[PDB]
């Protein structure tokens, strides 16, 4: 959250420690800090974007063994790192909360709640579709980057979806 | 040091055996282990009183601290020497560092506890409620200090924040941010805690609602 | 931060969830997707022009109507169906009503200094990102909010295509306001009352219309205290599966000891 | 009703490779370049840098050279602190590209880092004097460190990427090439002149680094 | 009515003085840094060039060091593109920071551009070999030119500002420091050693430059 | 332009030109000098809700 | 008037020749060209500034 310099910097799998969430945005390497007026326009269309936000959370290495995978989404995850959308599947809210030692993605909006470790699908609350999960892997020099976009259109459901 | 890991040693024989193992590691469905949990830890849980947990329920509640500051160096100390992990920042005296763990600056601050922090707890530091049973609680009540060992070790569906991902600046800006929210006085009349359209429906229904309807039943008649 | 939640999660899902033109309202809404750089203006325009205009105009005819349908009537010594008895206009009336205005704005320019209300500054800028635990809209659509929670998660999907549970507050307003608006006419046809009815009734003596409203109150109450069923599990402690739960039996449960209740009550 | 797509299928997945992006189509229309210069040769661009390497291979400097405004900008980085003796080094331009410990082009006794094929890279037509093949001295203080720059520009980017790729060899000599007048002195054989072995290259005893300067 | 001040016919004006801004004050005190380095002297920054005069007042070349990271980068470009004839400039520091056309600082020939005072400016505590005052061929081939770096860090930014202001001077000789080497070569007496002369420092003809190192 | 042009020399060339108070009422309604950053949303206020009105 | 960057450029007497009009403005160095987002508001003030064309 720095003043308008900077303000998306590169990250890397070691930041991130077993049982933290982190949000995470797509940097480009065009979409460059803010220091000029080209950029910290593209940034602000990065901010602002809806459905940009994602949350990375390391699993807990002694919970690794509880993950439970969605098809097609099986090596989404990076090792320990799982990247899924903040918007919530439901109305469109950021699922910000995160619970660890219980895994549970929550969204204030409407108290909905999804597992973490099994894909990110709602087991309590309004939501009914599962958080998109972002492909991750690390690219040269070891920086997080996304592995592809995500299978599904990750905001909240809509007539034309599910096809 | 060896006089501070004797007392840690004793304090914690006689205190938390039952929950974590004479090694520190976790008792099975009591408690977890101790082993790398860091002195940052041990002085945010204790120093908060979670500690002397006394029951095993869906979130362990702050209560009064059960030790005092020497015997939470105490604890933490031990615990650093077993496992080895997070520290409690500390001053050029040696105490914990609390007025020094305010950064300066308090926009990026709020940019990072919005970010991060308001997720669960709240616009203004306030509490928020978890899963089933738990609770962020309001941050108001802990120190600088305590605010940097939990950002530093996630305690219970906390998210761990590490060094890494808030750097000490970060950490200490977002200490800042929590402090000044906290103690910032609510301009604009008596703040109803922090949450607006809760406590100010409820206010409106009952004084607003009840002053008018009163107003009214003095000047009409009834009949 | 706040509104802007609130904006997304009602204005933007709802919208697009609505089967057939949802996206296309929700495009039109917001010129494009939900960060559209219209919508504030429109709010704007909608909010100090277009609806006060209208909510004056609908005031008017309601005034005008009191005034010409004029005002019905407890039963009392001297009180009929064919007169009004009170005080005149101009002495007695004219004096209350206004005393009574200068009360009601005392009163809120004493909540306008002393309590704090929306306090904004202590609510970033809205970002997509950005988050808050409590996440309430004004206590007049927190009914809305907590039947959006209280809902139980169903959602279908046709040949291709996905009606999100978000759908379904659109209808509970629909049903809500298209009861409320034709409530009289419901009433007329199922008891008969096709009588021109000036003299008032005590709630006591239509047992179930006070039932029937006491049970629309206390479902109202508790979708509102639903929306609210985060703060409640943190100020008092109970789990937030809990009070959801709570929440999901009342809403059928409750309203029906209300009614009961309500209806022994005014017998 | 549920969503018609999820569960695992119980397949465990595997471990996402590194990434490695491809150019940019969309935003860049073609490829950008870094350094500019004339580079009237194969293309060498305005960054060249090399790495000055020992007989068993510790890093003895790290040269790097590049043309900017038609006239070559160099400069060698120490690569150790105490690589360097507390004396003087000759630091001239070799024909050959290779940082061998000992390769001899000719046929004759192989000297440490001599693989040059010759004495100094001159230019193609310059085989007298000290072309482009000497460069700037490099003298160690008790610090032990490379930081000094001269006017050598005989040769230039264009003739850099030549047939052979060349090199930067350090010696252990001062920079004198016969400073002794004939009118004083006498060489060996009697006769006033210098020796044609000290002035076709700065010769010295062995050969104190080498390093290549295709992009080292 | 019409305004007070109206018209002034008499006193037709000066032309306006040329303009000298005032440095920024405290308030608007960032400004662009001059350089960052050790500069364990007196103070030179990061940027310190040098320009090299010929015994006519021609620019011969254009000498410049300057501390980057503790090690000093330099660059000498070309003043003319006649200056330098196709061969080899004895490069070398002088302790003496005067490029006078004739003058000795002891009792004796004076050669021109030999102001130093002595050989190669060392280090204070360096009088022995090539410290970083020596420095090795400068080449030219028939475009004349000279670009060309190398890496000699006997010396600092710290010792570049020493008490007598020092100067690279271009001589016109290679760089070899003796290298007939003794078992078969001899001097003018014979001995296998090689002549002090040319240890001390680049000796050659006549000075090709000379040009003040400080910040010319 | 045109507009603009128009708002500099009517709204705020005569209303600073008013003796008593000329500076202050331009001041009010400008909030400011003539380029104010709230004229255009007042001037919005005045011309859909309040002049209409 | 170059769309964003460097709209304010230093100005030499001979520039501008017998007979010609030209506007300009109080440019300072501070003021730098408009790539920066810190500038580009400080050009953008003094585009503006209702009294500074000259
Ligand atoms: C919140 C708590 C605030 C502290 C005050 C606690 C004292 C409450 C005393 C009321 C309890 C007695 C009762 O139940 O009946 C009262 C009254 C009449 O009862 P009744 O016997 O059945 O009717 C026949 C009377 O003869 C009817 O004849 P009448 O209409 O002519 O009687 C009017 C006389 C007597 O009737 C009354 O209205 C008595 C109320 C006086 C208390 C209000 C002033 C003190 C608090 C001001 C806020 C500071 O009125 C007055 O003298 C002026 C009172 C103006 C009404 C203002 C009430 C709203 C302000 C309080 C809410 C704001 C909270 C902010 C904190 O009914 C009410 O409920 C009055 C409103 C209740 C106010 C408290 C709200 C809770
Ligand atoms: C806006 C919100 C703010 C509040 C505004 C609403 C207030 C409503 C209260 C009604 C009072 C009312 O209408 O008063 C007018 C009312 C006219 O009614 P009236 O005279 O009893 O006529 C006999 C009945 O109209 C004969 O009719 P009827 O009772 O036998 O049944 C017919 C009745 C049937 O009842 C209805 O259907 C009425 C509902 C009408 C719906 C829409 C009306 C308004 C909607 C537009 C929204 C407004 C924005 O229709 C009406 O009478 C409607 C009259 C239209 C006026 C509506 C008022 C608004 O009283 C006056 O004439 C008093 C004014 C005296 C003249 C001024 C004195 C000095 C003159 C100097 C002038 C300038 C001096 C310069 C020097
Ligand atoms: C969907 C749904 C309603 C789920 C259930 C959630 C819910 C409302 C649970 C009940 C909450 C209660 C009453 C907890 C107390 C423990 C309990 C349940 C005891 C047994 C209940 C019982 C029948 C007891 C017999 C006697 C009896 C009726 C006791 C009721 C006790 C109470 C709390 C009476 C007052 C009712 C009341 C004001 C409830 C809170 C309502 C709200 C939304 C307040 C909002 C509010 C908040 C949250 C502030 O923090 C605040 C801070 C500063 C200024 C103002 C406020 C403010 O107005
Ligand atoms: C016509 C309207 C009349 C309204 C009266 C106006 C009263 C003016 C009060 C004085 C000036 C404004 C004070 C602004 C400063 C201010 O806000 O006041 C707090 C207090 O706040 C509290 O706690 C509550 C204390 C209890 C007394 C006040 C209760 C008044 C209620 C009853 C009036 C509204 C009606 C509600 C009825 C609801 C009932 C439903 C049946 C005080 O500090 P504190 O106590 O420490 O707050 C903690 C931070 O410190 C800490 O970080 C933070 O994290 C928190 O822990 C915070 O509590
Ligand atoms: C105006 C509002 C009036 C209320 C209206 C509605 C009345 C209908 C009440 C319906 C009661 C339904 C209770 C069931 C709820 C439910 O199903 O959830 C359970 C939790 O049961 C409970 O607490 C029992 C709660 C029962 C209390 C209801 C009391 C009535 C109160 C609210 C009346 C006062 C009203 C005052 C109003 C004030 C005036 C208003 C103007 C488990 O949740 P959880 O927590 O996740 O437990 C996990 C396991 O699942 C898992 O296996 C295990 O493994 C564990 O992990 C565990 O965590
Ligand atoms: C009863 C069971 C106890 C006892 C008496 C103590 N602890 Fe421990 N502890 C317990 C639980 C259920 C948990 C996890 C949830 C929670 O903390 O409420 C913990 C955790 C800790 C931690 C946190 C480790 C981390 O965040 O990485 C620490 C540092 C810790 N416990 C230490 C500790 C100390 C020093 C105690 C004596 C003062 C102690 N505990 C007692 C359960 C129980
Ligand atoms: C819901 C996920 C979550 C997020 C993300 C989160 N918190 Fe918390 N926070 C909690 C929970 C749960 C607790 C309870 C800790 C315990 O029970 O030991 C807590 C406790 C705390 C405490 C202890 C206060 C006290 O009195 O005990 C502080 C301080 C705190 N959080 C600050 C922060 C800050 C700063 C951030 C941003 C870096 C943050 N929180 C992010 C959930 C969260
Ligand atoms: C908001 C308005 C809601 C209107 C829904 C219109 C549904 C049309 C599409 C249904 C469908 O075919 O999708 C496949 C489904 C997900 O799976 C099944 O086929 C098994 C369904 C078992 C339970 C059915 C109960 C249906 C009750 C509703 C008809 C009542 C609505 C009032
Ligand atoms: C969602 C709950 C909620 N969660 C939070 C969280 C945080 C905060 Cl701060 C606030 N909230 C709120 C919230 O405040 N909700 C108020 C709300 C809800 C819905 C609508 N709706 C208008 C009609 C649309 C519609 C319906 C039918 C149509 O068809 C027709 F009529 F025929 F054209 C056209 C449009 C749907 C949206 C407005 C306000
Ligand atoms: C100026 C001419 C003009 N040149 C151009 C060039 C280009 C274009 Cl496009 C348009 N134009 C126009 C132009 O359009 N002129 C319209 C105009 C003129 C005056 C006022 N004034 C009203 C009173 C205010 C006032 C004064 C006294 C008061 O005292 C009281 F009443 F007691 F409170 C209150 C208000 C000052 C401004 C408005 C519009
Ligand atoms: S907005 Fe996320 S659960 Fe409804």
């Amino acid at each position: 959250g720095r003043p308008g310099e900077s303000p998306f910097v590169k990250m890397r799998p070691e930041d991130i420690d077993a049982g933290g969430m982190e949000t995470v945005f797509p940097w480009r390497e065009s979409d460059g800090d803010g220091t000029t007026v080209e950029s910290e326009h593209k940034l602000t269309e990065i901010a602002m974007g809806v459905r940009n936000p994602v949350m990375l959370i390391r699993i807990k290495p002694a919970d690794m063994h509880r993950v439970i995978k969605r098809k097609g989404q099986e090596s989404f995850n990076f090792g320990e790192l799982f990247a899924y959308t903040k918007v919530c599947s439901h109305l469109g809210c950021p699922s910000s909360l995160y619970e660890q030692q219980t895994y549970r993605i929550l969204c204030p909006c409407h108290q909905s709640q999804f597992d973490a470790l099994e894909f990110a699908k709602p087991i309590f609350g309004p939501a009914a579709r599962a958080l998109a999960q972002l492909p991750i892997t690390i690219d040269e020099d070891g920086y997080l980057v996304a592995n592809g976009d995500f299978v599904e259109p990750v905001g909240p459901a809509f007539w034309e979806r599910k096809s | 040091q060896s006089a501070l890991l004797r007392t840690g040693k004793q304090l914690f024989e006689t205190s938390c055996v039952s929950c974590h193992g004479a090694n520190l590691q976790g008792v099975p469905d009591r408690g977890p282990s101790l082993i790398g949990t860091g002195e940052a830890a041990v002085y945010f849980q204790v120093s908060t009183g979670r500690m002397p947990a006394m029951r095993g329920e869906a979130q362990a509640p702050s209560k009064p601290p059960h030790f005092d500051e020497s015997q939470i160096d105490a604890l933490g100390a031990y615990v650093q020497a077993n496992g080895g992990g997070p520290t409690v920042p500390r001053d050029d005296h040696g105490a914990v560092a609390q007025e020094s763990l305010i950064g300066g600056d308090v926009a990026r601050g709020g940019d990072l506890f919005r970010l991060n922090c308001a997720s669960c707890h709240n616009f203004t530091g306030k509490g928020g409620a978890l899963s089933s049973g738990k609770y962020a609680p309001d941050l108001g009540d802990a120190n600088p200090a305590q605010i940097y060992t939990a950002m530093l070790t996630g305690p219970q569906n906390m998210p761990k924040f590490s060094d890494r991902q808030l750097t000490p600046d970060e950490k200490r800006d977002i200490v800042a941010y929590v402090r000044e929210s906290a103690e910032t006085p609510s301009y604009g009349g008596y703040g109803l805690g922090g949450f607006g359209p809760a406590p100010e429906g409820m206010a409106m229904w009952i004084i607003g609602m009840v002053a008018a309807i009163g107003v009214a039943m003095w000047i009409g008649s009834r009949a | 931060l706040l509104s802007g939640t609130g904006i997304r999660a009602a204005l933007s899902g709802i919208t697009m969830g609505i089967p057939v033109i949802g996206t296309w309202m929700h495009w039109a809404l917001f010129g494009g997707d939900f960060p559209g750089e219209i919508l504030i203006p429109r709010l704007y325009a909608l909010h100090i022009l277009l609806i006060p205009g209208i909510i004056l105009a609908l005031i008017g005819a309601h005034l005008a109507l009191v005034w010409f349908q004029k005002h019905t009537q407890f039963p009392g010594p001297g009180r009929t169906e064919t007169n009004v008895v009170g005080v005149r206009v101009m002495p007695v009336f004219a004096v209350k009503s206004g005393a009574f205005f200068a009360m009601i704005t005392g009163v809120l320019g004493l909540m306008g200094g002393l309590l704090t209300i929306n306090p904004i500054w202590n609510l970033g800028p809205y970002k997509p990102s950005q988050v808050s635990a409590g996440s309430q809209p004004d206590f007049y659509m927190m009914w809305t909010d907590g039947l959006i929670r209280l809902w139980p998660a169903w959602e279908f999907y046709p040949f291709g295509h996905t009606i999100p549970q978000g759908v379904w507050v659109a209808v509970g307003m629909g049903l809500v306001f298209a009861l409320l608006i034709a409530y009289p006419f419901i009433e007329k046809k199922v008891t008969g009352d096709d009588a021109h009815h000036n003299l008032l009734q005590r709630p006591r003596d239509v047992p179930v219309r006070t039932a029937i409203g006491s049970m629309a109150i206390a479902l109202y109450l508790l979708l509102t205290f639903a929306c609210m069923n985060d703060i409640i599990a943190l100020k008092f402690h109970i789990s937030l599966n809990a009070t959801t739960w709570i929440g999901r039996i009342g809403m059928v449960v409750l309203p029906a000891i209300v009614y009961f209740v309500a209806y022994r009550w005014a017998i | 009703c549920s969503p018609p797509g999820e569960t695992a299928s119980s397949e465990p997945g595997t471990t996402p490779a590194i990434w490695t992006g491809s150019p940019s189509p969309a935003a860049p229309s073609g490829e950008d370049h870094g350094g500019g210069h004339g580079a009237g040769a194969a293309g060498a661009g305005e960054t060249l840098t090399a790495e000055l390497k020992t007989a068993d291979g510790t890093s003895v400097a790290t040269a790097d050279f590049q043309f900017a405004d038609g006239f070559a900008t160099v400069t060698i980085e120490t690569t150790t602190p105490g690589r360097l003796t507390p004396g003087f080094h000759g630091v001239h331009i070799h024909s050959v590209g290779k940082c061998e410990a000992n390769s001899v082009a000719p046929t004759g006794g192989a000297p440490g880092d001599f693989n040059s094929a010759g004495g100094h890279f001159q230019v193609s037509g310059h085989s007298g004097h000290p072309a482009s093949g000497d460069l700037s001295s490099l003298q160690v203080r008790a610090d032990g460190s490379g930081k000094l720059v001269t006017t050598t520009d005989a040769f230039t980017a264009e003739d850099l990427l030549d047939g052979a790729k060349t090199a930067i060899i350090i010696h252990e000599k001062a920079d004198n090439f016969a400073n002794i007048p004939p009118e004083r002195y006498q060489q060996v054989n009697g006769a006033p002149g210098p020796d044609q072995t000290t002035m076709a290259t700065g010769d010295a005893g062995s050969r104190v680094a080498c390093g290549v300067i295709s992009a080292g």
